[PDB]
């Protein structure tokens, strides 16, 4: 159910080499809140990769602490997938957390590296969130 | 994992 305390979801960004704007995945519900993968180019140069939580809500009373593993899938060999962990208290003023320089753009888009195929790159997030505050009273 | 932050 959406009240689950954790989950793993993926989002495949197409026409990756041409990415120019920030892109958002559909939501994955955890602790009944919508979580999304956010990817954006940073300085070509580097891949920006962030985890976003409950960003569309106009509430300013909510908060949810969570730890997560942000990973860029290596389709040729999963042991080569690259990941970084985060731990953050998400709330309206800090609704996303991650790395602007998650990986070098040149490396992720390198066809010989195994992360890109048909100009597509798959992002994955394993999020373990605590019970939120200021949502369901 | 090297200094996580907001977008």
């Amino acid at each position: 159910t959406s009240w689950r305390s954790e989950a793993t979801f993926q989002f495949t960004v197409e026409r990756f080499s041409r990415l120019s704007e920030s892109v958002l995945s559909p939501p994955c519900f955890v602790r009944n809140l919508p979580w999304k993968i956010m990817v954006m180019p940073r300085f070509q140069k580097s891949v920006g990769f962030f985890l976003q939580c409950n960003a569309e809500s106009d509430s300013t009373s909510w908060s949810c602490h969570a730890q997560a593993v942000l990973k860029i899938i290596n389709y040729r060999d999963d042991e080569k997938s690259f990941s970084r962990r985060i731990s953050h208290l998400f709330f309206h003023k800090e609704n996303d957390w991650g790395f602007s320089n998650f990986m070098a753009w040149s490396e992720v888009t390198d066809p010989e590296k195994g992360f890109i195929d048909d100009d597509k790159v798959t992002f994955e997030v394993f999020v373990q969130a605590d019970a939120p505050h200021g949502v369901a009273w | 994992g090297a200094r996580a932050h907001s977008s």
